[PDB]
């Protein structure tokens, strides 16, 4: 199925508060973009369910986005890779 | 009645400054700078929220006058 | 709308009940799904069990969405796609008369809401969303009022 | 054929007067709705011609409604319960 997710949150602090409770083993990227913070999640070593299941607790806080990944990966822009969900729960909890 | 919040129009004010602070700050990054910026952003959000029905104790208090005088003030105010 | 029936409120109040109850933060879609089947009878909750989707069928797959725990129930209102829900429940009576919203259009309304939470549950238990929506519908006759209808008099009335 | 109808009554005197010579081993319930009030009867032990039978009589008092029955059994209003004519008798003949 699909093994790689894009995720809009309205606000940067929807994510943050989401972050706080799924980071995943699945490296992930956080744009800003319209001043709404997007989250593209991006399982590595999960199976199809194991992803719509964890992708459930994501979108919590999050809706998802109809968006295409190759739209954001030439014109986003980046706030956090790699393990954006992990980073964000650093540099946003206090 | 209802001409502001309860007078916490500030409020709104407050919110826009911090998101500002909060957006730029992350989009720099003032990682933990951005950090408490957040948290003040959502947190202001929702108290903003929370007060913007506070002046629903305004409705409970007001929103009914239709009065004399009231009326009176719009027959005079067309004309 | 602050103006809904009970029956949808209910099915929307059983969500929060799933929410802590599968641990949730927030009262996500599935729990709304589960509040359809789990008020038993209702034009949705017989809808769902129609189609062969009983309280059995749906919570294991639910489960298998978001496992337990989460029990704090974190800020518990609605996930924005469960909070969709309400408001197509709303629409989804407006649309067929209901200005008191009842289960039946918060059932439509998931199959509306179609990548939610609720939706993957259906679409994982083999019984296809549109199969669902139709069986609310096909429930959901809503009679006349207004007039009555019982039988057919007259004749020379019917062309003047 | 079924063995429960849903029957409408234009007013509370019409009620009586289906009560007054029909119970018919059939537990049935009243509700009020647009001032009308419909009767459910449910024949329990009963063949279909047994009920077409007592259904022409029960249609003296009554009229044969369009009311589909879980309509009714949500979005109606109960007057009385299951043994709706027998308590009519009491309830409307005195």
């Amino acid at each position: 199925q699909k093994l790689q997710f894009v995720l809009r949150f309205g606000d940067f602090e929807d994510v943050i508060s989401l972050s706080k409770l799924n980071v995943n083993g699945s490296k992930t990227t956080l744009y800003s973009f319209e001043n709404r913070y997007y989250l593209y999640v991006d399982f590595c070593n999960m199976t199809d369910e194991e992803v719509e299941n964890q992708l459930s607790i994501l979108l919590e806080y999050a809706t998802e986005s109809s968006i295409s990944i190759h739209r954001l990966e030439e014109y986003g822009k980046l706030i956090i890779s790699e393990h954006a969900l992990e980073t964000i729960k650093k540099h946003f909890a206090s | 009645s209802f001409t502001t919040p309860p007078n916490l129009k500030e409020l709104e004010q407050k919110l826009d400054e911090v998101r500002k602070e909060k957006d730029a700050a992350v989009q720099s990054q003032e990682f933990e700078k951005a950090a408490s910026l957040r948290d003040t952003e959502q947190r202001l959000r929702e108290q903003v929220e929370d007060t913007k029905k506070s002046w629903k104790e305004k409705q409970g208090q007001e929103n009914s006058e239709v009065t004399v005088d009231d009326i009176a003030m719009v027959v005079s105010s067309w004309t | 709308f602050g103006r809904f029936t009970e029956r949808a409120q209910k099915v929307l109040a059983l969500a929060q009940e799933e929410a802590l109850r599968l641990g949730h933060n927030n009262i996500g879609t599935e729990h709304i799904l589960l509040g359809l089947v789990r008020e038993g009878e209702g034009i949705a909750a017989k809808a769902l069990q129609a189609l062969g989707l009983g309280s059995e069928k749906i919570q294991k797959e639910v489960e298998s969405l978001i496992g337990r725990g989460q029990e704090m129930s974190q800020t518990i209102h609605y996930t924005p796609r469960a909070k969709k829900v309400i408001e197509l429940s709303m629409d989804e009576a407006r649309k067929l008369g209901h200005s008191y919203v009842g289960t039946e259009h918060i059932l439509l309304g998931l199959i509306r809401e179609g990548e939610g939470v609720a939706a993957r549950v259906l679409n994982n238990l083999g019984v296809s969303l549109n199969k669902a929506r139709q069986q609310v519908l096909q429930l959901l006759g809503s009679n006349e009022t207004g007039s009555s209808a019982a039988g057919t008099n007259s004749n020379a009335n019917t062309p003047t």
